[PDB]
């Protein structure tokens, strides 16, 4: 159980570094995917099944809309490599990198301060987050039904040809 | 000495303070979405900074 | 628990909106109709405004852990319904002139103010986060509806953007204050403390890190000029009321509730926020040219005099008051002000009318709209006999019952400021420069009847404060 | 108990002997058998005749549109499944509440298709002229 | 046995480097896969949060997340797709005309 859960969050972690610095976008979408499969074997790892499951799921699904955006329009060769290696500097990360570095240092310190018994990694079942989701979280699912409606009507407004 | 009316001048001191400090403030308003990313995280670094010091 | 008969009376606005959300996309699908669906929004919005009088003969009850419909939630429903009902009116003229579909505006106008009143009625941190992004995702929608144009292109581009990256924030955030809790019910956010945890701090930082960009607060302002200036000008209004209305109202709701809203720190956080924000806020509108950029930093300078009203929510007892008659002042006049805009652009072109050489010598030819602007720019000025001037000074009475002279100097700055930009406006309309629609006049009604609520209720403030003083929560 | 850490370990050696045995096959594949030599050979097949351009370009997909409204489609899906799992312990008024949400999702599907959203079809592919 | 601290840690680690990613990236598409990364780490943390406590709300605020995600990257995707037929070029620095 802790096996899994650090093997995949050291996982998810390489791959989503490998990931905002990377050049080619494919094998960007690979790293995202290998990132997003190894959240999903942390979410198993801590009895969140359903949540993992899901993770899988719908992010197979998104990642490959990404896919064929990317090959709608980036993928033409070594132009696009040679554009966007052009536009990584050593400046250019240098600057966020303490930024990103001192966000973290900060967040980790306010994180380490909490008390803290430990995560059993007891099966939270995906029936439990049913009856809640229609239980207590009825206005949540239905609003969310509108967030997701609300984006599809933005989609077909923006997205179009002519 | 006086036919200028120094003390006018010296009350429109502030005036002065207040254009440059809003021409310097926008200057930080370059267009640029990176920086207005950028902008965001040095926020939450200087709000949570300054909370977990007090 | 469950929902009771009771409980769906309480829910009356959002169950109204959301049928006629469902009533005007089924209407398009059957045949695009820019009268028939603006009229069915606008009947959908009016139904819920009227049903605000059932919601308020129910009383003040829990509907789920995930909301409470008290006065206050009453309050500002009617406030995000009115600023959904004057951006409709301003739209339909505006939207005359658009050759792409017209109809998904008004989808989306509807959807923003779901999420507007799931705000108001928000009792939890789910429903804090569902009514931002449903917010928030329709004026990504709304302000690149004109995605022909670069200024709209590229405020969608920001705002979407930039409110994905909020919302990243906000949600970890909550994350970490849940962690610290076990409990995302407004009431329990410290409950179990020794107020001052590091984890529950921190976790309320980040979720001020996005709710103060929602707000446009300094240091997460930088936005506010560019997607006000790239939006049409009907969403410049929404944007500007209703966005900014509601999402205060959430957060004068959880620092009201949770016991961390007593702790120094986040008030000493707010306090230096609050100041750099009314003072970056003024400062920068000083050399505007552009009248929608102009009304951004003045958006940001006066979110920072109710956020210095919200900082003394614990201490005294006027500060929630404060905060209502503020925000109705504040609607009314930024309805005034960006609706004329809206006038003046409507119908759509392309580039639409912002530069203040546009509106210098409003006066001659078009005198009612010049006597409008003028009377919005007197309000947001704070200046006696204008409604602006009853909310500056309640801000400044519950400053000074909190004995918060920093924000007060700051009020008292930020206001000389403005009234040099606010009245280089006003005295720019009666220069000298170098429609013929029921729905058009409507729009110039609209505008009018604002002025006229800002120049009487500035007079005989009385009834709005009555009014405000009913719309009370439960302690 | 010991049944599920059977189960566990069985699950483990099916993936592991698995992958090893594609491994196995690629490799065994890969070093198994000659090769060809040609002056053409590494010239992608287009059916005998050189290629205008590669394949490297920007090739317009014509369902993107319908590769955004999947992706919510799918997260709606999601929602359903969490409910099916649970149907008799949420009870009728959680049936009202997914038949709100279902006829929400076919609402937003319906007003897809009449707005033409969901069609991408060119023209002269369209099939009307028919006897 | 895992200790929250450790899957909070995680999250920050994740969260922080999709923030990174999204500020020293010019392509759009991967500032939005740096939205994608940045919410997905908030939504782990909320499942971490959910975990410790023993309660279905980390897994419920998931839900939320993702949908919020699913949303954010449709219309992100329609905007790029508007920067690329209005501009061709996916860079961001280039859409800011919109200053002062
Ligand atoms: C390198 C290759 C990938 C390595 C990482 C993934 C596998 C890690 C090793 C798992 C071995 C089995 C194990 O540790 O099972 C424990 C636990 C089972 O659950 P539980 O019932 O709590 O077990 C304790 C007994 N009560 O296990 C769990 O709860 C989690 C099960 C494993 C995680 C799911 C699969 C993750 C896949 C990651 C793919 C990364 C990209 C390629
Ligand atoms: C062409 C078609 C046009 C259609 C009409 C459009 C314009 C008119 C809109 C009408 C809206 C009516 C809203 C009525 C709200 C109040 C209803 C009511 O009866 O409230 C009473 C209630 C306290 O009284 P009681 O019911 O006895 O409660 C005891 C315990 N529950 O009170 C409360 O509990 C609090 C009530 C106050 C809450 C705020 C008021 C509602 C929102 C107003 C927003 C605008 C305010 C600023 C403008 C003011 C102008 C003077
Ligand atoms: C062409 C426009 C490009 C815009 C790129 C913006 C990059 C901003 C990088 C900021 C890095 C900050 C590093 C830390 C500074 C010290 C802490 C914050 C200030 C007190
Ligand atoms: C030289 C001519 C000047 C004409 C000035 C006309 C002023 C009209 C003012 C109308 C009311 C405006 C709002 C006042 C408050
Ligand atoms: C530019 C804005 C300047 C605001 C000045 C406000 C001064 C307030 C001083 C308060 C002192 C309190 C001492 C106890």
């Amino acid at each position: 159980m802790e096996f899994a859960f650090y093997i995949c969050g050291l996982i998810a972690i390489l791959a989503t570094l490998r990931v905002i610095t990377h050049t080619n976008p494919v094998h960007a979408l690979l790293y995202l995917i290998i990132s997003l499969l190894a959240i999903s074997g942390v979410f198993f790892s801590l009895g969140a099944y359903f949540a993992g499951a899901l993770e899988i799921i719908v992010y197979a699904g998104a990642i490959m809309v990404l896919f064929v955006f990317v090959v709608m329009m980036l993928n033409l060769g070594g132009s696009e490599i040679e554009q966007e290696r052009q536009w990584l500097k050593p400046q250019v990360w240098i600057g966020p990198a303490i930024l990103s570095a001192i966000m973290l240092v900060v967040i980790v310190y306010a994180i380490l301060g909490v008390n803290d018994q430990g995560i059993d990694g007891t099966p939270i079942s995906a029936k439990a987050v049913g009856i809640t989701l229609f239980g207590p979280y009825v206005l949540a699912v239905e609003l969310a039904s509108m967030l997701l409606l609300a984006g599809l009507v933005v989609a077909f407004h923006v997205g179009r040809e002519e | 000495l006086l036919k200028r009316d120094p003390l006018n001048s010296m009350m429109n001191i502030p005036a002065v303070l207040s254009r440059f400090a809003g021409k310097g403030l926008l200057l930080s308003e370059n267009g640029y979405l990176r920086w207005y990313v950028a902008s965001m995280s040095i926020g939450a670094v200087v709000v949570l900074a300054l909370l977990m010091v007090l | 628990m469950t929902i009771t008969p009771q409980n769906l009376i309480a829910l009356l606005p959002l169950l109204i909106v959301g049928l006629t959300v469902v009533v005007v996309m089924l209407s398009i699908a059957w045949r695009r109709n820019h009268f028939l669906n603006a009229t069915l929004s606008v009947i959908g919005l009016n139904a819920a405004l009227v049903s605000l009088w059932f919601v308020g003969q129910a009383g003040a009850m829990d509907v789920t852990p995930l909301m409470r419909v008290d006065g206050f939630a009453m309050l500002y429903t009617g406030l995000v319904l009115l600023a959904s009902l004057a951006t409709c009116t301003f739209a339909y003229p505006w939207l005359e002139g658009y050759n792409d579909n017209k109809d998904e505006f008004y989808l989306l106008v509807l959807i923003a103010a779901l999420g507007g009143i799931l705000l108001a009625n928000a009792n939890h941190l789910a429903s804090l986060f569902l009514g931002i992004e449903l917010i928030s995702l329709p004026l990504f929608g709304l302000v690149g509806y004109a995605f022909r144009q670069k200024r709209s292109l590229e405020a969608s581009i920001k705002y979407t953007i930039l409110s994905a990256a909020a919302s990243s924030f906000l949600l970890f955030g909550m994350a970490l204050v849940y962690a610290q809790s076990g409990d995302l019910s407004f009431v329990a956010l410290g409950k179990n403390l020794m107020l001052n945890e590091p984890l529950l701090l921190a976790g309320f930082g980040l979720m001020i890190v996005g709710l103060g960009f929602k707000l446009s607060l300094v240091p997460f302002h930088l936005w506010t000029p560019d997607v006000y200036q790239g939006a049409p000008a009907p969403v410049s209004t929404f944007l500007a009321t209703a966005s900014k209305i509601a999402i205060f109202g959430v957060v004068m709701r959880l620092f009201l509730y949770a016991p961390v809203g007593d702790s120094e720190a986040i008030r000493v956080v707010l306090a230096i926020i609050a100041f750099a924000s009314i003072i970056f806020g003024n400062l920068m509108a000083l050399s505007q040219t552009n009248i929608k950029r102009l009304l951004g930093y003045s958006s940001i300078s006066h979110l920072g005099y109710l956020l210095v009203a919200l900082i003394a929510l614990q201490t005294g007892e006027m500060s929630m008051e404060a905060v209502g008659v503020y925000l109705a002042g504040y609607l009314f006049s930024s309805l005034g002000a960006f609706g004329v805009v809206s006038l003046m652009s409507s119908p759509y072109r392309g580039p639409d009318a912002d530069s203040l050489f546009s509106y210098r010598g409003l006066f001659w030819h078009r005198p009612i709209l010049a006597a409008v602007m003028t009377v919005m720019m007197l309000s947001l000025a704070g200046i006696p006999m204008t409604l602006g001037f009853i909310g500056k000074f309640y801000v400044l009475a519950v400053g000074v019952q909190a004995h918060l002279w920093w924000l007060v100097g700051a009020v008292v700055v930020g206001s000389a400021i403005g009234l040099y930009y606010y009245l280089r406006v006003a005295v720019s309309l009666y220069l000298h420069a170098p429609p013929s629609n029921w729905q058009y006049s409507a729009g110039g009604i609209v505008v009018l009847i604002s002025a006229l609520l800002v120049l009487v209720l500035g007079v005989w403030p009385q009834p709005l404060i009555s009014i405000v003083r009913l719309a009370m929560p439960l302690m | 108990s010991t049944e599920v850490i059977a189960h566990h370990w069985a699950f483990a050696i099916f993936l592991i002997v698995a992958i090893g045995l594609c491994c196995l096959m690629l490799v065994g594949g890969w070093f198994l058998g000659g090769r060809a030599r040609a002056r053409s050979k590494n010239v992608p097949f287009e059916s005998g005749i050189d290629s205008v351009g590669s394949a490297r370009l920007r090739l317009s997909a014509k369902f993107y549109l319908v590769a955004m409204f999947f992706v919510i489609f799918d997260v709606e899906a999601l929602y359903l499944f969490a409910w099916s799992t649970s149907i008799r312990e949420s009870g009728w008024v959680g049936f009202v509440e997914a038949a709100i949400f279902i006829f929400v999702l076919l609402a937003g599907l319906v007003y897809l298709v009449r707005i033409g959203a969901l069609d991408w079809t060119p023209a002269r592919s369209r099939r009307e002229r028919m006897n | 046995m895992i200790p929250l601290q450790h899957g909070l840690i995680l999250a920050a680690i994740l969260f922080v480097l999709g923030l990174t990613g999204l500020v020293i990236r010019r392509n759009l598409l991967f500032m939005l896969i740096g939205l994608e990364i940045m919410i997905n780490a908030s939504a782990l943390a909320f499942v971490v949060a959910g975990s410790y406590w023993g309660q279905t709300d980390g897994q419920v605020m998931y839900i939320l997340a993702i949908s919020l995600a699913a949303a954010e990257a449709s219309i992100g995707l329609a905007l790029l797709l508007q920067l690329h037929r209005r501009r061709q070029n996916l860079n961001i620095d280039s859409v800011s005309e919109m200053r002062g």
